[PDB]
């Protein structure tokens, strides 16, 4: 499903409107930011639960 | 346990180690005649490269210019589209060379 971004990020500790949810290593959250830099693939998961617009 | 089930990897293929993942591969080459091979950081907006690039050399405020694919972007965001892997390049015009020539 799809949904708002509302998630933070433990890698920089700055949320930004979206988040993905790496399942495999499970407990693992990344931003925009560090997903383009680290480059951490993994199928995750677009978890959302806020209002989009 | 083993490298490969067949038993072992030729080594041949992969030659030397390198992350080629936090580093791409962006370099400029202008019509006059420019050829630069380095690799910069993606972690900042794309200004912390071309900056150094047109600063060394010359500004884009005047006839030089950067095309990321086929328009004109501002060097003050990141996240806009940028998003390259490795094999990131850009084009760009060079009118005059600001210099020796008179025009
Ligand atoms: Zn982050
Ligand atoms: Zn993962």
């Amino acid at each position: 499903g799809q949904d708002r971004f509302v998630y933070t990020c433990n890698e920089c500790k700055h949320h930004v409107e979206t988040r993905w949810h790496c399942t495999v290593c499970e407990d693992y959250d990344l931003c925009i930011n560090c997903y383009n830099t680290k480059s951490h693939a993994h199928k995750m998961v677009k978890w959302g639960l806020g209002l989009d617009d | 346990g083993s490298m490969s089930d067949q038993e072992a990897k030729p080594s041949t293929e992969d030659l030397g180690d390198k992350k080629e993942g936090e580093y791409i591969k962006l370099k400029v080459i202008g019509q006059d005649s420019s050829e630069i091979h380095f690799k910069v950081k993606m972690t900042t907006h794309l200004k912390k490269l071309k900056e150094s690039y047109c600063q060394r050399q010359g500004v884009p405020m005047n006839s030089l210019r950067f095309l990321f694919e086929g328009q004109r972007i501002a060097d003050n965001h990141t996240p806009k589209e940028l998003g390259m892997e490795e094999e990131d390049v850009i084009e760009v015009y060079q009118e005059q060379t600001g210099g020796h020539s008179t025009v």
